[PDB]
């Protein structure tokens, strides 16, 4: 369950229909996947080392594109489908084309991003409408079991993923268009210091800037909503849905630019030894030679923590809060040894005002 | 060579005006604000030591190359043949020479 | 793919013969037919002469930087002095090489170098420059043309590159940026045309009488 | 440069900056230097004009109208307004508000006038008088550790001011959806009472601050209050045991409060810090004190107002002027559409093929512009950069014309000096005399063009041969004296 | 030589712990009080780079002088005459040699 | 990345400003080692210029001709000159000093599993300072010197101007 509002209970099965499948797909950054354009930079025919929020090469994608016809299972609204949004995600979406009455119809999944998913915390919603990308972020009163339908062919149910009879007061609401006759779309979503960022690309694998919204809080979980259409899963001869998501990380990338300013290649710079050789050489095809690679300290396998057994309490609070406070002419002194103390409790119980140190720190 | 490597190893335990010569004590006593200046002092001192070491290594390797060129001429002119150069191979009246392998060089036995 | 093998770059040549004296006689392979072969070798005599100044490199055109550099001005004086003595040593070495190219050289005045160039059936036309009496402009030989066209960054190349720097439409050149940042390669005190003329004079004196560079005897 | 004789009387003086010969004398620290070739630096070509480019008329930011608003919030919920595509006067803004102090870190006062920024981020909250000293940089106080963290690695400006005590309302509203989910209403505090949080706690999404009613029915000694939180939430970790004198004693987690919990590891709510650009995570609710006694799957989970704790409040009044904090966050320095107009300068069209200083929308420096026609700029792409952080061309905002920025000439001049001659034999290497004449300086001495460059104060007679020169300039050319 | 000059040019874009590698951004962001420590860091780093470069240049030019002395001996003993030194001019049975000019050096063709 | 900053993230992040110094240091050491390798190759090549051996050379039995003993100077006496061609004379030289290239290899080998802590080579190797073996092993150079000596010994007397040694 993703919300707390009970909208409806039609066509639901919960009799342990346990067939969840998460597909995998290796991440190939070596042609421009997961790379975005800098906001005001043009580089021509050069190779630049750049650090940014990037997907990790050699990892795996994750196909969260659910698909249903009538039934809504209860296993579609828990982990691992209700996934983890810790720093940010990079998305790769298939653009499903439906040919109804010799007319193109593009439709794919709807992604929601939030923290708690109730109507006192904001929720970023991205939802297409036949080539128009609606990106809104308000306090949506989303249902316990969300739902998305197919505009080209109506399914057995109506669309029901929020109960906002009146538009809630909020911050961001905008419309975006794109080339509706495309095959794959790429999305960068990440957050940094309380501001939510978003990058977009439709034609070409490198990504460009879209917008940036400030929220004031953090994002915790994202979820790809299930879609219900009838012309898609018709005897599995037609097309399907592919929504591939990978987590983001702050790692150095090596990028290559051509004469037009388009990113042609990318290197992870930390995936393997070969990538590290490429990033040290600042090229993609280094000359024949022997290279020495450092950073080869063996990782520890365990931790040992030794303390002397149970020692009496120091009672620093009981001496500091004594009722006989002396003058600076005769300052007192009490030496503490062979005793354990809690610094947080000691700071809390006495009515402190300031506590600073020199040549040493608090942490 | 052993003394040079030992001196370079002992360069790692110099304070350079920092509170500690080891990065573990500094990173366990300071938190990224006053730690940075001490780490900068350590880095600058160690980089100066490395630059001095590589300059001295360059000079030493140049001397080694000159000695090896002398060894090549000694092989060419004293062992395989006998060029008419007085007191080039050995002191006194020279007869011939033989070459034997040595650790980091050759061994010439002038007769 | 990657094969891990032993590295044996040098080995001896074997001859199937006895190693004992039978009948008071040994066995050895005396050659019966011969040829003349050649081999080239390049020895580096000169190096580019680089000059660096603090008042462009460390602080380009800023008053505060130049004022703060006044404390460390002894370092800049030492750097300029060290580079000056380095370039002086290079110039002295070039002068010594040019002098030792012609020690006991002696040429003939009646030497019209364009028509009499290959006597005793040996061609020195490619090795001898300025064929004729007009040896004032360029004495570079035909042999040196391949050498000086294979590499374009000679002293003349540096001069032509620094010349084509004030007015142009190209920005990716490194030499202009280096020269604007105080790093510049000055031409040597002797141009390579003069050294080519010296080598040509040495070769001709080795060939034609009086055979100064060939111990007073015909070359063949 | 001064010279003293044996009596201490100054006999000679050198200007050290009048001419090349004086500079040679001052470098040599003598008056008659030996014969040699000297290289003189400090030969960057002076700019001939200035080009200053600004975006045309943008609306006023009205920073004063937002700073002097009559609804000042708490440090618990600090407001933020982002300013872009607007022009502002810093002096008028500082003057009209009743400022007291305005200091900045990693950036200064004098470089704000006539400068461009991508955006200006401003945060505002009232200062309680007890925690006034908490706002100092690097101090880990209750304001800096639970309400508002001040970044120290970003170019920021701190502003202190005050509004009159009347016409002031205090907006108290905690931005914690977790606290609002389990029954937290508005505050009940007097006017000019500024509330700040002392500890912030973060929980997971599946939190539920109530006990299981089925387990609550079995608990007969110290039975906790029970309710019914919505689905997807795991209940409390209350478990029953025997304390060797009671048949059934059941204890719960976070006894008695998350602040003073003897076992914080098993407690779900954890004490947390706050990052820059983020609000407080929440208020640690007392688990046992809140709830409904004997609630069996019929009452949703709610908690009392007094259950939430870990905050104290004070007042803003100081000599009848409530002091207000402000924090300028300047990002995108020397680039962007938000420029200051205190150093007012009319817009100047871009010149071509002349060394000029430029102010192209915040980017400063000097260079030579050569206009070209290249269309690799996209809608967002607007500046062309070299491979390591160097501007090498841009495209104008209004005219959409592609330009390239080339560096100005910064060569050196040689000087051949002989002891018997009081003049100099100059040499501008790799130049032509026409470029030296009109673009560098006029010639008061006979100039000629040679292979090495343009020679000054030395006639061109390269036909004679000299076998010994003490003044060699290179490539077989020497400058003797006669 | 081109790589050495390129490395010295790339030394100009190092932060050395300062806020910016360029003096223009520092002088346009700080005013003569905290600017001075950044400018001192840049100056010290660039002076260290220059000292390392001139030491390496001294070593390289010494090697060049040694090679040029070898070239002078090669001209004196193999081209103008034939000293009885085995395998000094060329490998195998030497006959004579000729000298031709080369970019930054001479070219010997041993026959 | 081992000497200046061993395994600490803050030190490695601060070292990124001075990364050009590290690239220059590694490049200088690389060209120094390349010059050393070229010099070793030139010495190995000039050890054999006009050398010529005989195939019918069973060096285990004919080793002392003309009443002169070269058994100690000549290695791999016999036809098994594939394993170790080191001569008896070089045994004293290579046993008087133990820290040769083989000594360095055997010392760095005995570094992972051991009960000794006062050795300096293990500490140096863990702190990024390591002495790599040369591109030619001393066994090959010993075989080269043996080949030169035997060429001086027996017909055809390549290293002794084509004449008997006595
Ligand atoms: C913000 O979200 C909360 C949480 O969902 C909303 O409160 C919930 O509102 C719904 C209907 O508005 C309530 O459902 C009702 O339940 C009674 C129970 O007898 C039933 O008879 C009604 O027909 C209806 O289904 C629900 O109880 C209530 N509370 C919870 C915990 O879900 C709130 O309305 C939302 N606010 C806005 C402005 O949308
Ligand atoms: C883009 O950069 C490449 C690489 O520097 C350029 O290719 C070089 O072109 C020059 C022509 O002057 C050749 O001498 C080099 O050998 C080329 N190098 C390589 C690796 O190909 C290419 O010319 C540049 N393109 C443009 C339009 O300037
Ligand atoms: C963004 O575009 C979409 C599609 O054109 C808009 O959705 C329609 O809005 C109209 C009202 O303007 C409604 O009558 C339709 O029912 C909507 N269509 C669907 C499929 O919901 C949307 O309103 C636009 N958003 C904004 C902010 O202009
Ligand atoms: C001996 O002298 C005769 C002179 O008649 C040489 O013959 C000439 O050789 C040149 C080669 O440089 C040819 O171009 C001429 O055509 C030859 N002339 C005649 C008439 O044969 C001959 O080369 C000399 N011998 C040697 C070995 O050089
Ligand atoms: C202060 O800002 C204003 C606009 O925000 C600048 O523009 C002037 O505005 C006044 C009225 O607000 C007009 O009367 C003037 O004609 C405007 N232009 C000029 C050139 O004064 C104003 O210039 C700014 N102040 C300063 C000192 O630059
Ligand atoms: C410079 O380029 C910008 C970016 O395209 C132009 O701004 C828009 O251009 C499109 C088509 O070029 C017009 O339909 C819009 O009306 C323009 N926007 C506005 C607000 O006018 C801009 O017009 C270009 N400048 C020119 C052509 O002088
Ligand atoms: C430069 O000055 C020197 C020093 O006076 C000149 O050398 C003198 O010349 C005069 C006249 O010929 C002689 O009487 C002196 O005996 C010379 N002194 C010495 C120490 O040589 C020199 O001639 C001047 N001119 C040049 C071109 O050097
Ligand atoms: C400095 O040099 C530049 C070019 O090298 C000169 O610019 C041109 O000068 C010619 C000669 O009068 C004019 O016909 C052109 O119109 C000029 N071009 C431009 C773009 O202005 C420039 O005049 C020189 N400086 C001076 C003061 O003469
Ligand atoms: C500098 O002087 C030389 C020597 O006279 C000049 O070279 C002569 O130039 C004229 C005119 O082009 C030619 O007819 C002669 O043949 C050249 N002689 C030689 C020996 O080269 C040179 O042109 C002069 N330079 C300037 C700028 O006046
Ligand atoms: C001359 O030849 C005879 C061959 O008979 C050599 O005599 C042999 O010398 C070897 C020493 O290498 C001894 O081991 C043999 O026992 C000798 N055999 C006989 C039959 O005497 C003799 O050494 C040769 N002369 C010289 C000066 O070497
Ligand atoms: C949710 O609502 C549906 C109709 O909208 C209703 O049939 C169902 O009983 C509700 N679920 C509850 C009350 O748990
Ligand atoms: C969709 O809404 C219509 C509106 O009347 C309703 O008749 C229909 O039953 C709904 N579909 C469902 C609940 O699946
Ligand atoms: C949309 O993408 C398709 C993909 O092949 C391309 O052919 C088409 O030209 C694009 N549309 C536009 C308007 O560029
Ligand atoms: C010996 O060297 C020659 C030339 O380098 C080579 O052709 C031959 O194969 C070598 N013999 C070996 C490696 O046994
Ligand atoms: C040397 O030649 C002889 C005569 O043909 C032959 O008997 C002998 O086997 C050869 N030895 C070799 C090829 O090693
Ligand atoms: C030597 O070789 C040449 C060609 O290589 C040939 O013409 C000539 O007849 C040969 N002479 C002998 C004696 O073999
Ligand atoms: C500049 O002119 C010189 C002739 O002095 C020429 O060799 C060079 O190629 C020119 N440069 C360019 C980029 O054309
Ligand atoms: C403050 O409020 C009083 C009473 O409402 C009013 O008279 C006064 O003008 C107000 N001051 C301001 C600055 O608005
Ligand atoms: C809030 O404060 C006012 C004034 O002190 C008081 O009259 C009122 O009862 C308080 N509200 C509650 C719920 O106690
Ligand atoms: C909270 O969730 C995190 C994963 O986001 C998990 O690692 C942790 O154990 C959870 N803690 C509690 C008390 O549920
Ligand atoms: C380690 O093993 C090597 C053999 O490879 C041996 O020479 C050396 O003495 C051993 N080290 C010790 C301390 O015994």
């Amino acid at each position: 369950v993703i919300g707390d509002f009970n909208c409806t209970n039609f066509a639901i099965n919960d009799l342990n229909t346990t067939i969840p499948r998460i597909s995998e797909y290796v991440v190939d950054v070596s042609y421009g996947l997961g790379t975005y354009y800098i906001l005001d930079r043009v580089y021509l025919n050069t190779t630049i080392l750049f650090t940014g929020y990037f997907p990790k090469s050699g990892a795996n994608f994750r196909d969260l594109s659910l698909k249903g016809t009538t039934k809504l299972s209860t296993l579609w609204y828990q982990k691992p489908f209700l996934s983890d949004f810790n720093n940010g995600i990079f998305s790769r979406v298939k653009n499903t084309k439906l040919y109804v009455n010799k007319t193109l119809y593009s439709e794919f999944s709807t992604i929601v991003i939030g923290s708690v998913f109730i109507n006192n915390s904001y929720t970023i919603v991205v939802q297409p409408h036949n080539g128009v990308l609606e990106i809104t972020a308000c306090q949506y009163t989303m249902c316990e079991y969300p739902h998305t339908i197919c505009k080209s062919i109506g399914s057995s149910r109506n669309e029901s993923w929020h109960f906002d009879k009146s538009e809630p007061l909020c911050l961001f609401k905008k419309n975006f268009t794109y080339n509706v006759s495309t095959d794959w779309l790429y999305f960068h979503f990440y957050q940094e210091r309380g501001t939510f960022y978003a990058y977009y690309a439709d034609s070409g694998m490198p990504t460009t800037f879209l917008f940036s919204l400030y929220l004031g809080t953090l994002l915790s979980h994202y979820y790809v909503l299930p879609l219900t259409c009838n012309a898609i899963s018709s005897n599995t001869d037609n097309e399907t849905l592919q929504y591939w998501v990978t987590p983001l990380s702050k790692r150095q990338y090596l990028l290559k630019f051509d004469d037009r300013g388009v990113i042609t290649n990318a290197v992870d710079c930390s995936s393997s030894f070969f990538s590290e050789i490429q990033c040290k050489t600042k090229s993609l095809l280094p000359n024949t030679g022997v290279y020495d690679l450092s950073g080869f300290t063996v990782k520890p396998v365990a931790t040992v923590h030794r303390r002397i057994p149970d020692l009496p309490d120091c009672d620093i609070d009981k001496w500091l809060n004594n009722f006989n406070v002396p003058s600076p002419l005769n300052w007192e002194r009490k030496i503490f040894s062979n005793c354990n103390f809690n610094l947080s409790t000691l700071l809390r119980l006495v009515h402190t005002d300031s506590f600073s140190c020199n040549n040493f720190d608090e942490s | 060579n052993a003394q040079a490597l030992n001196s370079l190893l002992q360069q790692l335990f110099n304070k350079f005006g920092a509170i500690s010569s080891s990065l573990q004590e500094i990173l366990s006593r300071l938190d990224a604000l006053e730690a940075q200046v001490q780490i900068d002092r350590l880095i600058n001192g160690r980089l100066t030591a490395l630059n001095a070491y590589v300059s001295q290594q360059l000079s030493d390797i140049s001397l080694v190359k000159l000695g090896a060129a002398l060894a090549m001429e000694k092989v060419n002119e004293c062992v395989k043949s006998q060029s008419p150069r007085i007191n080039f191979c050995g002191n006194g009246n020279h007869i011939l020479s033989l070459v034997q392998n040595a650790p980091y060089g050759l061994l010439f036995m002038h007769f | 793919s990657y094969r891990f093998v032993t590295f044996e770059p040098f080995n001896v040549s074997f001859v199937n013969d006895s190693i004992e004296s039978v009948g008071g006689l040994y066995e050895i392979k005396i050659p019966t037919n011969f040829t003349i072969v050649g081999q080239e070798e390049f020895i580096q005599t000169n190096s580019p002469k680089v000059t660096i100044d603090c008042s462009l490199f460390v602080c380009s055109n800023y008053a505060a930087c130049h004022d703060l550099l006044s404390e460390y001005g002894t370092f800049c004086d030492n750097i300029n002095s060290i580079l000056d003595e380095v370039n002086g040593l290079l110039d002295t070495t070039q002068l010594h090489v040019a002098d030792t190219l012609m020690q006991g050289v002696t040429l003939s005045s009646n030497l019209n170098t364009n028509l009499h160039f290959d006597v005793d059936n040996i061609n020195f036309k490619s090795l001898v420059g300025c064929l004729g009496p007009h040896c004032g402009s360029s004495s570079r030989s035909f042999f040196e043309d391949l050498l000086f066209d294979k590499v374009k960054l000679s002293d003349v190349g540096f001069v032509e590159a620094y010349n084509n720097c004030t007015g142009g439409s190209e920005i990716r050149d490194l030499l202009c940026v280096q020269s604007f940042n105080g790093i510049k390669v000055l031409p040597p005190i002797l141009s390579e045309s003069q050294i080519s003329g010296y080598t040509t004079a040495a070769t001709v004196a080795a060939m034609f009488p009086p055979w100064s560079a060939a111990a007073g005897i015909p070359f063949s | 440069l001064l010279k003293f004789d044996d009596r201490g009387v100054i006999t000679n003086a050198v200007d050290c900056s009048s001419s090349f010969f004086s500079e040679i004398q001052c470098k040599t620290k003598s008056l008659l230097p030996n014969t040699g070739v000297y290289d003189l630096s400090g030969f960057t070509v002076k700019p001939v004009a200035t080009v200053h480019r600004r975006i045309p008329d943008l609306p006023d930011c009205d920073i004063d109208k937002w700073l002097n608003n009559f609804n000042v919030p708490s440090p618990l919920n600090w407001e933020r307004k982002i300013f872009s595509n607007c022009n502002f006067n810093l002096s008028t803004l500082l003057r009209l508000v009743h400022t007291d102090s305005f200091s900045c870190n990693n950036f200064d006062e004098s470089k704000i006038y006539g400068s461009c920024f991508k955006s200006i981020v401003l945060d505002k909250f009232a200062i309680p008088n007890s925690r006034r000293s908490d706002l100092q940089l690097g101090s880990s106080g209750f304001l800096q550790s639970s309400n508002y963290k001040i970044d120290t690695t970003s170019s920021s400006c701190q502003l202190y001011y005050s509004l009159p005590a009347i016409n002031v309302t205090i907006n108290n509203y905690n931005p914690s959806s977790w606290n609002r989910r389990y029954g937290f209403n508005n505050f009940n505090l007097s006017s000019h009472s500024v509330v700040y949080s002392r500890y912030c706690f973060s929980v997971n999404n599946t939190f539920c601050p109530c006990a299981k009613p089925s387990f609550a029915s079995s608990c007969k000694s110290h039975k906790p209050p029970s309710a019914s939180c919505p689905i997807g939430t795991n209940y409390r970790s209350c478990e029953s045991t025997t304390v060797l004198d009671h048949t059934d004693w059941c204890r719960c987690s976070c006894l008695p409060d998350p602040i003073t919990a003897y076992d914080p590891r098993s407690c779900s709510q954890k004490k947390s810090l706050v990052g820059v650009g983020e609000h407080c995570a929440g208020f640690g609710v007392d688990e046992e004190k809140c709830g409904v006694l004997d609630g069996s799957y019929n009452v949703s989970c709610l908690c009392s107002t007094d259950a939430f704790l870990g905050w104290s409040y004070d007042t803003c009044v100081s000599n009848n002027r409530c002091n207000i904090f402000s924090n300028f966050i300047l990002n995108g320095i020397n680039s962007g559409t938000t420029c200051s107009n205190d150093l007012l300068q009319p817009n100047t069209e871009v010149f071509t093929d002349v060394c000029v200083d430029y102010d192209l929308y915040g980017i400063t420096g000097q260079g030579i512009f050569k206009e070209v026609s290249a269309v690799y700029y996209n809608s967002w792409q607007n500046l062309l950069y070299d491979f390591n952080g160097n501007i090498i061309g841009f495209k104008d905002f209004v005219t959409n014309k592609t330009y390239n920025i080339f560096p100005c000439y910064a060569g050196r001049v040689s000087a051949a000096f002989h002891q018997n001659a009081s003049s100099l034999a100059l040499l501008y290497r790799n130049l032509k005399c026409s470029y030296v004449l009109n673009n560098i300086s006029l010639a008061t001495q006979p100039y000629f063009d040679s292979y090495l460059g343009c020679v000054f104060n030395a006639d061109n007679l390269t036909d004679y041969s000299v076998s010994s020169c003490a003044l060699r300039m290179g490539s077989g050319f020497c400058v003797d004296y006669n």
